[PDB]
């Protein structure tokens, strides 16, 4: 029984933890999720690695879950980790409204699975969630909010930031092109489109291949959409269009 | 090897290594002697101290008024099994309202340690009794080990160089039986003193006595009331 | 490496393997030095302060487990808070029942009872992983006059004179040795006491540098305070 | 039901768990304490900027009830689960005993936890060192540190995170009290003590402020920026002077 | 006696292509009147809603449960509820404390979607599901309510027809009860529309 | 290579070593036989005493069951003594539960399947004892079981168990046990046991004996002194030749 | 992977090998086969046939008690092939499983429902590492009201089926084979054609002449559905009329 | 005896951020027997082959097409008990949302239940995961769906794909041969020559099994069904 044990909760000789770092790996071996916070509204994009002529139409989405009225998070990882988390994220929710009759802040909700995700993490004996998680939402006390998570129950706020395969490429594209302060939801999701395009090198860009979700307020509502695929033709298009122009220009 | 770390594992030779250990660190422990005549059971244990300035640890602890004990090895094993006997002694007590009869908690202790030898995660108790009591049968001495195998002795001796007790006990066991009370504390006396270096020798300080009896209780003698017993010992032979 | 073995393994020897680590782990401790006279039980122990920025009276190496009875600690003192807790728990326990004092000796026993009790299957959650890796030195006045008891974490827990435990326990013991004498009295245990610390603590000795506590029949547990230590060093 | 004893003794006499947690705090960004007359400053140094993060949610420092806040440095993990245990206890302990806590007794609750956790089967310690601060109910300013083995120790000024080493030998050879006279001279001490081991002149430094019986105070880069402004001029006058 | 302890009355009516809903508007402890615009009708979708007459704190948490579970069922079949659906998970909900039962009789109308058929029922207090094609009815009054629904109630309303039976039901069932009335709301909910009134009634 | 650390374990051929090292450390230990007569079953223990400290019948090998049942052990002492209180309380429950004493057969299975649940789990040691069963009564006759550290029960005429038994199976394989009576049973177990004792090897032992059956009305005990020495000098005058 | 690929423990608990492999099944298989012993079972056209050999190597035991043949219902016999102690746990609790089936649900358990509990244990034992797999095989025998004879095996790695004949132990590759031959020239088969065909291909598989104390056999038939071991006397009778010819 | 089982993964990750027991499950699943499942416009159609090493084996006595529900079907690759534990389980998790909800359960939330036991057994101590990958089949609203769930606990709309050996030859015949519009009949016989493709020796109407799902169900077609299809190929 103790031979067997791989021992996935005890500190390395260096101070590290091993299967974190592992699980780190797997994050960095998934497709491309990517958020851009604007001003209007917060989008998330996502590359779709269920690619194949055979696939049936997906239902909502492949990587992007509606957590609550207010919020939506996408996954990069595991799937069914992922699927276990975002059952308990909504299950985390619900509980909140349920005890105060009001929607529940994003910064709590991602508070609480990373409090899951390091439970695990410490104690137990057992592997930890390979799934790094994207939260896009709006609540009354900080509006429009983008939030990361990572496996080893880590967190933080950003108004732009990419996670899984080519992140860090796209972490310095943001860094070089978002303007803070004075994005729009068309600038943020044209920014979205070069980035995809620039990361996703070995797939051509095309609607299929890329899942987009905006978040939106309305009337004092809030509307979690998910663009058509025309739509995302269109916004292909007009990114090609401009790298024509600026192409001709230079 | 691959087959001395675990007590839930044979070794191909048909042993466990890790209760051949625990008997190691009963023999690790101080020397100590029982022995029986037909009337009294007495127990005398050579007590060791850590220096100059520190007291003898204790070896014989009080079980019930017809039962006591003398250890070797691990102390927290034997307080343990101690607290486990006095227990059993008050419940016999309690619910009968007569003494347990020393073989019965004897049955009992074997019961108890057999268990901790069989299961993954477990270690034996690294402690030795001798176990001095009287009943409706007479005195009584019995002799625990951590294998969970107890033994039925006319004498016995446990510890570090017991096996020069074990034969001056030998050699006078046919003149244990018909010995009065002082005659029977000398011999168990020159039996631990034959496990002592040259150089030392028996005092006040290093020896403690426990005696029952049919009309005598258990009674333990420490530093001021094992002079009567001393007195009257003569010099080693050599 | 060290998970080959379970926590509960015999050596060859007939020793535990975590209590001798345990064992070991006391000799990285500071030394603490108790004497017991007629008059009653002197304890001291080095702080060891290794900051200016460290405040010495944070460092508690010497505690009140009740009125007539003290603690000195050496090894983990982390791991010496529950054994202190538990010890004060008891004697509050027995006050409840009984309406009177513990002795040393049972107090001592009790605390000693705990330190076997560690291992990893057939357990709950939540118990002792490892033995305690810190050494005790129990001082204190009953019924039997004063008393000094030593407990180490096999368990064993005995009766001592004069003793002392820490880094430099066998230098200190020897001194121990020659100093004590049945008759000495409490200024002359707590002066031999301060005069083995100096000898065998690395920095200079002072008022900050080390704690005295001393108990007595009549007066409760006494931890002196900066103005009598520097009193009692003047003279050294 | 786990139940591995994951925390052990070694053949030396060492728990390599509780060391290996120390390594991890090791790692951390360093955190700066300094206890003054009638304030307390806590500082943390950032590691790195992205100029995309938000800085609300990545504050190291923390208040734990109105009159006590800490600073951490190792697994912020780890440190959010220790800082709202501690949180609760706070809240409780206010609810049982009818007054706030002390700074001591708080200190006292989190090492016991880290202790339990370095003492109990089937988890690892924490990889967190904290540095508790605040005021007392008569007043008097508390600095504390505590560490993954569970021992804490009060302080006049410390350091936690990585180049503690060097920050604390700054410490030691710069507080003093004509140093602590005022509040502006205590934060230009911690300042200047995260200055050494940070970089950019101010740039990746947060500094916390706490006042007697007043609420936790962040400051602004405004703030920061002014603070180093006047330390490069103290140090330019002095140059300019004696040399 | 629980039942009757904070009063209300909450009636369920068919029509040919649109369901009726309505309640009582009172809140109130025994005789006492506390406020006159308490809640027992909540929307539980598009065209789904539920009224509940009984203990109100046994309303207001059925009512909470209810939202939680319809939640995340809506998350997780990605589709809003059929109104048959609503009843079964309420009769579960309800069934679930058999032994320590809520004190609410919840009443459902709403309409089928994709077919947009007209649906009503009501439930006991430990969800025994009561599926009729005319009138539900529930609360303290449900004799009145029985005999203006079986005198009034018709096959194949109009929308605005069936908004004038109910609301004279209603009406004259509560001005017959003590602890029921101050106020009545109606909801009307067609295919394309829900229309919300509140009728002129007694306060006394 | 490494297949042989856990019962949970089979070897690339199919065994379970660590049952097979029991049954070696149950190879070490002094030879018990039994033999079922046509009226009763008699026990036979070379009980070999390892100091002449020891009081005469401490360790005993032969155990009391049951009112019928007698227990003969061979192996580690503090296994059997467990087994022995498992027998007991499977007998006891069976009485207090359908009210009648146990068929042999039936404790027997019970014991061995108890003896077999340690066999599978790396979480217990497989039992390092052997013990053979014997009874007598007035419906079922007399029955005698083994059961082996494995768990397999069988019943036999005569067994035995320990440091010979191939020898005393020699020896037993002789006797014409079903038509003989117990008198004659203890005798002949006499005899075998001192012809398998090894007088170079082992120092000293003691002849333990006892049986059940209609002599006994039933009950198991230990033999009566007047016929345990007749066996006893007519085993030392048959050793001479 | 690779044929002979392995990776961490999967040589010692029952996780995967490279290729997908547990190994411990299969050794839990050999174990099977270390018993010694061969079983043959055959279904006829109204009755099930189980032979096995019988084996008492010393005179001292008592042939009574040496037995692979058990019933779990009145009308359900079994033999057990393979370890003997996990072969008696395996009945014991298939004889559990059938009188608990009987008093939830009200009637006997059907043949094919006590294979598939007993496979489902076995799976059980096959995908946890704490225990180890049963080295044991056994064959089910029954009437069924509605479709007669029943033969059901079930093995250690969790897989049962049902059989017109077959076998378990050492020789079974050979007594398929020879089953394989006397079912393809498929000839409607009696009692007697039965107990003959089971008989012989013992017999042929070991290549010995059979003696009514080297065998047992075990019978359902429609006209009595109560599982019987066949004595000596018709054992005998058996053997004669098969030497004969 | 002990009843403590490990309560620590066996399943953990790799340096290079792979949980190599789920690996060696996919590859358990990649040595089973071929499987293939299509859907077309009114119905979906399971197709798999069983053949018996020997003739001694009863062909009607254990299924591998199996039904969950009246709607709802079941077919595998990999180790035949692993999927009786997964049948078994999905039969009660549609039972219970039936009892729940009274209404027969959606395909894909059936589909969700066994993917997270799937995962559980992934995750939780002292197991491994299952060798098995299961095609599942059904119709609700109108509406044929067929879903593949892997040892992994993902699960994965499908259109035509297969399982088992010889997979990837199986997916680009299906590649080549599916289209949509297809009907029923259409789909069984492009089922079946899928199965012909890796099929050794004569495939007759015992040696493989067929389950269809449409409007008025699922069920298991019978053998003469079977043999009249492989007589029209």
């Amino acid at each position: 029984s103790r031979r067997y044990d791989s021992r996935t909760t005890i500190f390395s000789p260096e101070g590290r933890l091993y299967q974190v770092e592992y699980a780190m790996e797997a994050i960095g071996h998934a497709g491309t999720c990517l958020g851009i916070l604007a001003n209007d509204g917060v989008l998330l994009a996502a590359e779709r690695r269920n690619i194949h002529k055979l696939l049936d139409e997906v239902f909502f989405s492949e990587k992007i879950y509606k957590l609550n009225e207010d919020m939506a998070c996408s996954v990069a990882g595991i799937t069914s980790d992922a699927n276990v988390l975002t059952n308990e994220l909504r299950l985390i929710a619900q509980r909140y409204l349920l005890q105060y009759q009001e929607p529940i802040p994003c910064e709590q909700l991602v508070t609480a699975l990373c409090d899951i995700k390091q439970a695990y993490t410490q104690f137990g004996g057992k592997r930890p969630f390979g799934v790094s998680l994207l939260y896009i939402g709006w609540d009354k006390h900080y509006g429009f909010q983008l939030y990361q998570s990572d496996p080893s129950g880590n967190y933080g706020g950003w108004k732009a930031t990419c996670i899984g395969n080519n992140s860090a490429a796209a972490v310095s594209m943001l860094k070089q092109d978002y303007k803070e302060g004075e994005m729009t939801l068309k600038s943020a999701l044209a920014l979205a489109i070069k980035v995809l395009n620039k990361t996703m090198d070995v797939s051509k860009l095309s609607a299929e291949k890329v899942e987009i979700a905006t978040l939106t307020r309305e009337n004092g509502k809030t509307v979690i959409r998910v663009l058509k695929q025309k739509e995302v033709e269109q916004l292909i298009k007009k990114h090609e269009e401009e790298e024509a122009k600026a192409e001709r220009e230079k | 090897n691959q087959y001395d770390n675990d007590v839930t594992v044979w070794s191909p030779q048909g042993r466990i290594h890790q209760i051949e250990y625990a008997m190691e660190a009963v023999k690790q422990g101080s020397a100590t002697v029982g022995l029986k005549s037909k009337t009294h059971a007495v127990l005398v244990a050579l007590k060791r101290a850590q220096s100059e300035l520190a007291a003898h640890q204790k070896k014989i602890l009080h079980v019930d008024n017809h039962i006591g004990i003398s250890i070797a090895g691990l102390t927290a094993d034997a307080r343990l099994l101690c607290n486990f006997m006095r227990q059993e002694c008050l419940d016999s007590r309690f619910v009968f309202d007569r003494p347990l009869p020393v073989s019965r908690l004897v049955s009992l202790i074997g019961s108890k340690t057999q268990i901790p030898t069989q299961r993954y995660g477990r270690r034996p108790y690294g402690v030795g009794l001798l176990i001095a009591g009287y009943d409706d049968m007479g005195p009584h001495i019995f002799q625990t080990c951590p294998s969970a195998n107890y033994f039925d002795c006319r004498a016995m001796s446990i510890g570090a160089r017991s096996q020069s007790a074990r034969t001056y006990l030998e050699r006078h066991m046919s003149e244990f039986m018909e010995c009065n009370l002082n005659e029977l504390v000398k011999h168990g006396l020159r039996a631990l003193r034959e496990t002592l270096p040259a150089e030392q020798d028996l005092t006040t300080k290093n020896v403690s006595i426990g005696i029952v009896g049919k009309d005598l209780e258990f009674t333990i003698y420490d530093d001021d009331d094992v002079s009567p017993f001393l007195e009257g010992l003569e010099e080693r032979p050599q | 490496s060290e998970y080959d073995r379970g926590v509960n393994t015999f050596s060859p020897e007939g020793r535990l393997f975590q209590v001798e680590y345990a064992i070991e782990a006391i000799k990285l401790g500071s030394t603490a030095i108790g004497i017991q006279t007629s008059e009653g039980v002197c304890l001291a122990v080095e702080k060891r302060i290794t900051s200016p920025l460290m405040e010495p009276s944070s460092i508690e190496k010497i505690v009140e487990i009740d009125a007539h009875i003290g603690c000195a600690m050496s090894g983990l003192i982390a791991d010496a808070k529950t054994l202190i807790d538990k010890a004060r728990v008891e004697t509050q326990n027995h006050w409840f029942t009984y309406n009177e004092t513990m002795t040393v000796e049972s107090v001592t026993q009790a605390v000693s009872n705990l330190a076997l009790q560690f291992g990893e299957e057939d357990a709950d959650p939540g118990a002792m992983s490892r033995p305690f890796g810190v050494a005790l030195l129990f001082g204190g006045v009953d019924e039997k006059g004063p008393q000094l008891f030593h407990m180490d974490p096999s368990g064993t827990f005995v009766q001592c004179d004069a003793r002392a435990i820490g880094s430099a326990s066998e230098g200190a013991q020897s001194s121990l040795q020659e100093v004590y004498h049945k008759s000495m009295t409490l200024k002359e245990a707590i002066k031999s006491s301060l005069i083995i610390l100096k000898q065998v603590m690395e920095e200079k000795l002072n008022a900050t540098n080390i704690e005295l506590a001393t108990v007595q029949p009549g007066q409760n547990f006494h931890m002196f305070t900066k103005e009598e230590l520097e009193e009692v060093i003047k003279d050294i | 039901s786990y139940d591995r004893a994951i925390t052990v003794f070694s053949p030396d006499g060492h728990l390599f768990q509780v060391e290996y947690a120390q390594e991890a705090v090791k790692k951390g960004s360093t955190a700066v304490g300094v206890r003054g007359k009638d304030i307390v400053v806590l500082g943390v140094e950032k590691k790195s900027v992205a100029k995309l993060q938000d800085e609300r949610t990545v504050r190291k420092i923390c208040a734990l009830d109105d009159n006590v806040c800490m600073a951490f440095a190792g697994l912020t993990a780890d440190a959010r689960i220790v800082i709202n245990r501690a949180r609760v206890e706070c809240q409780s302990h206010r609810l049982t005993v009818e007054d706030p806590v002390t700074v001591e007794y708080i200190t006292r609750y989190i090492a016991s936890l880290k202790q339990r956790y370095t003492q109990s089967n089937g988890r690892r310690p924490f990889g967190i060192s904290a540095l508790i601060v605040g005021f007392d109910f008569d007043g008097t300013p508390r600095l504390y540190q505590t560490d993954p083995s569970g021992t804490y120790h009060a302080w006049k000024a410390n350091a936690i995170g990585r180049g503690a080493k060097s920050v604390r030998e700054f410490l030691e050879k710069n507080y003093t009290d004509e140093a602590i006279e005022t509040d502006d001279l205590t934060i230009k001490l911690v300042i200047k003590a995260l200055l050494e081991v940070v970089q950019s002149g101010g740039k990746n430094i947060e500094l916390a402020v706490m006042r007697r019986d007043q609420p936790l105070k962040i400051l602004n880069p405004e703030e920061i920026e002014k603070y180093v402004a006047e330390i490069e001029k103290e140090k330019e006058e002095n140059e300019k002077k004696k040399q | 006696s629980i039942m009757s302890y904070n009063g209300g009355a909450v009636m369920a009516m068919k029509g040919k292509n649109c369901v009726a809903i309505a309640a009582d508007r009172r809140f109130g402890i025994q005789a006492q009147m506390v406020t006159t615009d308490f809640q027992k009708i909540f929307p539980m979708g598009d065209r789904l809603y539920i009224g509940l007459a009984g203990l109100a704190t046994d309303v207001q948490t059925v009512a909470q449960r209810l939202k939680f579970r319809l939640n995340l069922y809506e998350l997780k079949e990605g589709r809003q509820i059929k109104p048959y659906t609503l009843m079964s998970m309420v009769a579960n909900l309800l069934y679930e404390k058999r032994f320590g039962p809520y004190y609410t009789e919840p009443v459902i109308a709403g309409l089928d979607p994709k077919t947009f058929k007209p649906f009503i029922c009501s439930l006991d207090l430990i969800g025994c599901p009561m599926v009729t094609d005319d009138f539900v009815v529930s609360g303290t009054c449900t004799e009145q309510m029985y005999g203006m629904c079986e005198s009034l109630w018709e096959p194949n309303m109009d929308p605005e027809h069936l908004f004038e039976t109910i609301s004279q039901a209603m009406l004259n069932a509560v001005d017959r009860d003590a602890v029921s009335g101050m106020g009545v709301i109606v909801h009307i909910i067609e295919k394309d529309k829900i229309t919300t009134r509140t009728l002129k009634a007694r306060m006394d | 290579t490494g297949y042989d650390l856990s019962a949970s374990t089979f070897s690339p051929d199919g065994r379970v070593f660590q049952v097979e090292y029991a049954m070696k450390a149950v190879e070490n230990s002094s030879t018990a036989i039994g033999i079922r007569c046509k009226d009763g079953v008699v026990f036979g223990v070379e009980k070999l005493v390892l100091s002449k400290l020891y009081e005469e019948g401490s360790n005993k090998r032969l155990f009391n069951v049951d009112r019928h049942v007698g227990m003969a052990v061979a192996g580690l002492l503090a296994d059997a003594r467990s087994l022995a209180d498992i027998a007991r309380e499977e007998a006891s429950n069976f009485r207090s539960n359908f009210g009648y004493n146990i068929p042999l057969k039936h404790l027997a299975d019970r014991v061995a399947m108890y003896v077999h649940a340690y066999t599978l789990y790396s979480a217990v040691r497989p039992f390092g004892c052997s013990f053979m069963l014997g009874s007598y009564s007035v419906n079922d006759g007399a029955q005698l079981y083994m059961i082996d550290p494995s768990g397999v029960s069988y019943g036999y005429w005569g067994c035995a168990i320990g440091k010979a038994r191939q020898a005393a199976k020699t020896e037993i394989e002789k006797l014409q046990m079903k038509e003989m009576t117990c008198r004659d049973v203890v005798k002949e177990v006499a005899k075998i046991i001192y012809i398998v004792h090894d007088e170079v090897k082992d120092k000293a032992f003691e002849l333990e004996l006892s049986w059940v059956g209609e002599i006994t009305n039933g009950r198991h005990e230990i033999v009566p002194k007047d016929v345990r020495e007749e066996a006893e000098k007519y085993a030392k005058e048959s050793l001479k030749e | 992977m690779s044929r002979g690929s392995s990776a961490g423990f999967d040589r010692h608990i029952t996780i995967f090998s490279p290729e997908g492999r547990l190994y411990q099944v299969e050794y839990a298989f050999k174990a099977i086969n270390q018993g010694g012993l061969t079983s043959v079972a055959v279904r006829g056209k109204d009755c099930a046939v189980i032979v096995t050999q019988k084996k008492v190597p010393d005179k001292l035991l008592d042939s009574s008690t040496v037995t692979h043949l058990f019933k779990i219902t009145e009308n359900i016999g079994c033999v057990m092939t393979g370890m003997t102690a996990d072969s008696r746990s395996q009945v014991q609790r298939a004889r559990y499983e059938a009188a608990n089936w009987k008093y939830k649900y009200g009637y006997e358990i059907p043949v094919d429902m006590l294979c598939k509990r007993i496979a489902d244990i076995s799976q059980v034992y096959t995908q946890n590492a704490e225990m180890r797999p049963l080295g044991c095989c056994m064959i089910l025998i029954g009437i069924d009201e509605e479709q007669g004879p029943q033969v059901y095996k079930c093995d250690p790695a969790g897989y049962y089926c049902g059989f017109k004949a077959t076998a378990a132990g050492v020789k079974q590759t050979e007594s398929t084979s020879f089953l394989e031959k006397k079912v393809k020239k498929k000839f409607d088969w009696t009692f007697e054609q039965t107990v003959e065909t089971a008989i012989t291909c013992l017999s042929t598989v070991l290549s010995i002449d059979f003696k009514p104390s080297e065998i047992e056999v075990g019978v359902v038939t429609v006209e009595n559905p109560k599982f019987r071991i066949l004595t000596e006397a018709e054992i005998d009778a058996h053997l004669v009329a098969l030497a004969e010819r | 005896m002990a009843e403590r089982g490990y309560s620590f993964s066996l399943t953990t990750f790799s340096p290079s951020g792979k949980l190599v027991q789920i690996e060696y499950a996919l590859a358990a699943v990649a040595g089973g027997a071929p499987s293939v499942g299509i859907k077309a416009a009114n119905g979906v159609v399971l197709a798999t082959e069983k053949k018996q090493k020997s003739i001694l084996y009863d062909e009607r006595s254990v299924h591998k097409v199996e039904p969950i529900t009246k709607h709802i079907g079941l077919v595998y690759s990999g180790m035949g008990p692993d999927y009786r534990v997964l049948v078994h389980r999905a039969r009660k998790l549609a039972q219970q949302y039936y009892l729940v909800y009274q209404e027969p359960i959606p395909t894909a939330q059936l589909v969700q239940r066994v993917a997270s036991v799937m995962q559980e057994y992934t995750q939780s101590g002292g197991v491994r995961p299952f060798g098995v990958s299961l095609l599942i089949c059904g119709w609700n609203e109108g509406r044929p769906y067929l879903f593949q769930s892997d040892p992994s606990g993902a699960y994965f709309a499908w259109k035509a794909t297969a399982m088992g050996k010889n997979y990837v030859n199986g997916k680009t015949f299906l590649e080549k041969r599916y289209n949509e519009d297809l009907e029923l009949e259409d789909a069984i016989h492009t089922a079946i020559l899928t199965l012909k493709e890796s099929f050794e020796g004569q495939m007759t109407e015992d040696n493989i099994e067929v389950g269809i799902c449409n409007e008025a169900g699922f069920r298991r077609l019978t053998p003469t069904e079977v043999k009249d299809y492989l007589a029209a190929i």
